[PDB]
């Protein structure tokens, strides 16, 4: 007698939100915000370098923990909390800027700068940088006077970047636990270090005095750095309290740097990383870590945003 | 809905219809029937599919660190960074909320439309041999067996053949 | 509008209708009448209400200072801050402009649709006892007193009762 | 004979804008951009601290104006234009960073560091920091030599944060209007201040010389600060030109800082503040001040954006 | 489309129609005709025009440098700047993609609607003197010469004049 | 017998994208992302200043190349790659901040500060800043001792901004290629420069030593700068290694600064500039240079985004 027509439905459909209504039940919906996580660093197919107890900046100066990282090469660079940039207590001026440089460097290639010395000491060491007992930073030279209190002869050294790429140059400045031990190394009187180039132009002076016994020392080393252009030339005018750069550093290519405390996994592939692991998703958004790096979904505040993929659900 | 069909005069949908999205349910001489319309169903499905693929999206844009979780950067620069990040979080949280709400509204109104497209098309086939009940059914004013029903479903039904008989039932 | 009703064939609206949004105005034996349709009116209203609540919005996201109005920060950092802020102002000024324009378009097309939903529904009740004038009126081909009009308004009107009489007026 | 149907209208409806048209008149619309203002700081229900003539940084060092604020506690902190961080002329290194810290500190709790001194002067004062005549910063010690030109014996003091939270440490450096008056206090010869810890590592040297007579003085005091971790230890190696920290500062909890020149009001409640008062609104946007802080509507360029809440208006 | 007209029952459009957007093509006594409907065409055009003007947009917001192409700024500040800029690029690349996709969907569904508005309006003129073929044509059940066709095109056609004759052809 | 109705179409329509589909062909579409370029600096109707071989910062100090720019006035300021801020080798502390100031300054007006000197030398020159042979920075004074090794008498000079607007003040510090040539000018012994005001408070010390021979010199000049408020006062306490400011600088009004290597053109008008020319467009977006300045379309990643302006295209 008649013919009827209609649509499908379900006893239990999912609630979504529209421009005009909240909690409208539809047939089939889907999640749009990623919350699922992988508690590992998915590094399948990538040249990875887990620094462990080596600090990123340490790969340039060369404390004991970084001896296996002095010329590393990577697509992915992982920093660990236990990593240390230093053996003898000290810091990097503009450390974060330098860290950010090294994270996308793709690794580093070292090259000797070629500095020879006329009548001073070089093999300066300490019980902090220990290998076979007292030693020093692998890439650095502890410049001293021949023996206690001897004069430090105002020297002048120089390096020229003979390569197509800019060179990372790093020197140090010694700050002694007292003006007493300062003289024991370089003698008394004002000591001055000046560094210049095309780009760069600045200078440095030591500041002896008693600091807390960190790592078994009251003294500190101030590491500094500049970015030397091709053909340009570095000049170190100094007379003590100076830590000489043996080798200059050159960037390899491209990479990414992350920070994490989870184990590395070469089984899974990922592009979006954060400190608690890897976010693998096709979803456009994520509610996990706002500081995630790499190729990531957009971080959003909402834990969930459901996208309707079915029609309106009118039940029986 | 905008098209007045789904949750409109069609008071509800058929949970028995596990066959497809839309379909015909008839009652005639032989009894009752219920089969799904692949054609209109696939159109809706192909459209919802289109949204999913265009939304599931990879930005080949790589972002690296500017913060530091192990060694906090200077407070001033640390605050500008946090300030910026939060501001952008606000934007994307907003965009995401709207985007989904906007799409969902459209998804619904699209399905409602696809139904109305089918109804208004059958009515065009029958022309004069039937009349609208109101709640989405065509009362046939002529005898229509099961093979007569199938003539409509595969879009072949001829109104001329049963024109005189059905018009007579005024 | 998209649905062709409001500012379409219904050449204009009734300023006399202070009763509701939509309504019926008839002319029969007893004279003329004009009452509002609560049902369809509330649907539109509930929908516009839905927009208002979802748009009137509090972000529990607290933002603090990074600038200083009493003691200007360093020029370089002061410029990056201003640069960032302006950029975000551009985004929100854009979003706001679009959002409102987008919603307004939808608000209008939603109301236009709600009218068309009512019209096409009455036409389904009357089936054969009336014909469309064009500008949104149903010319009745049978006698319909005031209580006959009220039978339609509360959705109870029976077409069978006056079928033979009205069909006769071909 | 017939039945007609239609919609409502009005002789005067409001113009809105759509995706496709400008100035389309509708039935009923509403404002979306807040412009209305409250010329007061709506602080109903909040622990408020109006600093007035006290500078925010002043609550740490303790000039006279900040004597009633040395241990404040707040949910809302208001800075005033007339507020001053200083009595004896001087500045804060990294002042804004510190201001931003204090604004969300929720107030401060002070604690003595416990420094005793062997044969020097302490009660150093000035006619600038006046209470009963010449006095000094409440939380600071003006370290001198016993009397004019006397030697300043190279001392060493130390403090350990024995609490679960980081401690705000602040010392000063005196810069004298001449090398003459410098010696009158600490004697001649180079004077040096070094400060270190786990995190921190740096040092300071005075710089005497004639400056403009600000506040009735040609000399300046350089206040510095660091953030000492739990269990960590501060060490001050010095020999003059030094302003000793009596008490260390500890953050209370959470708060918000604003800057304004309008009167406080505990009648009204607000979450969005700016210098000319409070923005109370449910509207998603606002065109009042782009630098508003708190829980605010989004600032936009437009003075107005009307949202249609009625249908298309077709008149008679 | 949403309205079921364009790429719906009207199986395709007329490449011969260089006259306008929409139009009537008839076949009667005198032969065949084909002319465009200015009225409905202009409505669609005025609407698409409206989009273009509102989208072609000048922001009187001036942005200046914070970078330096000749002498690179400090690496840290240089990275925050780049980081911010990229983030905003992401937002605008997103907004632009969506905006265009959103508008295009609406542009299409607007045109589809404008057709359906015309069809459903002609059907209202003819009332009883014709019936729907299905694929967007009105089979006239009464003789209609060229001047009878033109009576519809300029919206003047009277159904009463040919009512009795056409109804007779049941 | 019947009347049919439909829509238009074309044998070749354009593909666009919708919310639900990619590559849907429509009747007529249009481009939304600008890619077209003008390889010139469209400066029609604007007071333009092409600096050429003059560095922007150079217009303040006055090396030879900037002699024609010491008091410029502009709506549009163009920097060139070949431009140099310096004749005698040296740098600006906070150079970019200062560059950004000058770019929107609308030009500069100079004014003498009025410094007279009691028994020293002034006409200090060099073979670098050459005009008629050795000369110096036009706006600066090279302060010396009367002749070799003579004492540098601790002087004190001062300037007061007597104008409604803040004044740009610039002094220099000489860093000699050795402590030897340093004494040849100012004599031996520590030399100190201190500068203060309301806002400002700081000081400077020279740092002699051998640097690379840039421009034919091993010495460097450190230019510094501050922003002096109305009625406020600058004080220069010094005793050598000092480069005195002859004239103070005042900002004219408003302008825009750009950097480019394309030729200037007064035929075309533009508001959106970048280093390769001018972007003229009404289009809301652009895929040309992300660092474009002025009144620009929004930069986007996509090379193209087509906007449908016609209906769906269903062909025959
Ligand atoms: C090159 C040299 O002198 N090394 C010695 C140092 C330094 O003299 C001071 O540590 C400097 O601060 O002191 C030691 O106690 C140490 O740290 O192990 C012994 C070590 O042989
Ligand atoms: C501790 C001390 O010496 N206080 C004296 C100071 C300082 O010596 C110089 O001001 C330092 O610059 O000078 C005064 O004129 C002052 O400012 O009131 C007197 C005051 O008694
Ligand atoms: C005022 C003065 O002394 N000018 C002389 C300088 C400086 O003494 C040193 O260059 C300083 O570093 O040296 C010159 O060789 C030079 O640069 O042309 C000659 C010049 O007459
Ligand atoms: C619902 O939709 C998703 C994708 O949106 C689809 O993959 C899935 O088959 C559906 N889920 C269910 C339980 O039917
Ligand atoms: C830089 O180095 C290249 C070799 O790579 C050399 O040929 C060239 O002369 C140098 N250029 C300059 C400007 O010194
Ligand atoms: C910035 O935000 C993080 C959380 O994302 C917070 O832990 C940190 O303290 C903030 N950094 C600074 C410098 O305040
Ligand atoms: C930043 O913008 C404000 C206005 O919001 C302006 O008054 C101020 O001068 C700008 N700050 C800097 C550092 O230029
Ligand atoms: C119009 O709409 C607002 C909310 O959108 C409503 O509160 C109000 O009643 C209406 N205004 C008028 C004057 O009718
Ligand atoms: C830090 O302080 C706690 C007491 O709060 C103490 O028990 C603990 O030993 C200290 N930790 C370190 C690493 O010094
Ligand atoms: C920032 O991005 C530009 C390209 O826009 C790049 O060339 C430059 O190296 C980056 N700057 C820094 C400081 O890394
Ligand atoms: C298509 O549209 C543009 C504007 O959108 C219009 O100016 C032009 O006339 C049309 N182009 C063609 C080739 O018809
Ligand atoms: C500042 O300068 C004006 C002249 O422009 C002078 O009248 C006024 O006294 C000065 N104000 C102060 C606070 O020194």
């Amino acid at each position: 007698d008649k013919i009827c027509l209609g649509h499908h439905a379900v006893s239990n459909g999912t609630k979504v939100n529209t421009l005009t209504e909240r909690g409208v039940e539809v047939v089939n919906a889907t999640e749009t915000v990623e919350r699922t996580n992988i508690p590992r660093i998915c590094s399948k197919g990538k040249r990875t370098v887990d620094l462990g107890q080596c600090g990123l900046l340490g790969t340039i100066t060369g404390p004991p923990q970084c001896d296996q990282f002095l010329e590393f090469s990577a697509d992915l660079i992982i920093e660990r909390r236990e990593g240390s940039d230093v053996c003898y207590p000290g810091k990097f001026v503009n450390e974060e800027a330098l860290r950010q440089i090294l994270r996308e460097s793709g690794g580093i290639d070292k090259e000797a700068m070629g500095f020879t010395y006329s009548g001073i000491r070089t093999n300066g060491a300490t019980s902090s940088c220990r290998r076979s007992g007292s030693s020093f930073y692998a890439e650095m030279k502890w410049l001293l006077s021949n023996t206690d209190n001897a004069a430090f002869p105002q020297m002048t050294k120089s390096y020229k970047n003979t390569r197509k790429n800019p060179a990372l140059i790093v020197w140090g400045i010694h700050h002694s636990g007292s003006t007493a031990e300062q003289t024991k190394l370089y003698g008394s009187g004002n000591k001055l270090v000046t560094v210049g180039s095309s780009n760069y132009q600045q200078s440095f002076v030591p500041s002896p005095g008693a600091r807390t016994q960190v790592n078994g020392q009251s003294g500190r080393i101030d590491f500094h750095w500049l970015m030397l252009n091709p053909n340009d030339t570095v000049t170190f005018s100094f007379n003590g309290a100076f830590i000489a750069p043996d080798r200059a550093s050159f960037l390899r290519g491209k990479s990414m740097g992350i920070q994490s405390g989870v184990q590395v996994d070469a089984d899974c592939e990922g592009d979006c990383y954060y400190s608690g692991g890897t976010i693998i998703s096709n979803l456009p958004f994520q509610n996990i870590d706002s500081r995630a790096v790499g190729k990531c979904p957009r971080y959003v505040k909402q834990r969930s945003l459901l996208l309707a993929t079915g029609m309106k659900n009118v039940p029986e | 809905g905008l098209f007045g069909a789904i949750a409109g005069f069609i008071e509800n949908g058929w949970e028995g219809l596990i066959d497809g999205w839309y379909g015909f349910r008839h009652q005639n001489a032989q009894g009752e029937g219920t089969a799904a319309d692949y054609k209109s169903t696939q159109s809706a499905i192909d459209q919802i599919t289109g949204k999913l693929n265009r939304l599931i999206e990879k930005t080949n844009q790589q972002f690296e660190l500017i913060d530091n979780e192990f060694t906090e950067v200077e407070k001033q620069i640390g605050n500008v960074i946090n300030w910026t990040r939060d501001s952008i979080t606000e934007v994307w949280s907003y965009n995401a909320e709207l985007l989904v709400a906007m799409e969902n509204q459209h998804t619904i109104d699209l399905a409602d439309s696809e139904m109305d497209k089918l109804y208004e098309r059958v009515k065009r086939q029958l022309r004069e041999n039937a009349e609208e009940d109101g709640t989405g059914c065509f009362e046939i004013f002529h005898k229509c067996d099961d093979d007569c029903m199938a003539s409509i479903r595969n879009n072949t039904y001829d109104h001329s053949k049963y024109r005189e008989e059905a018009m007579q039932n005024r």
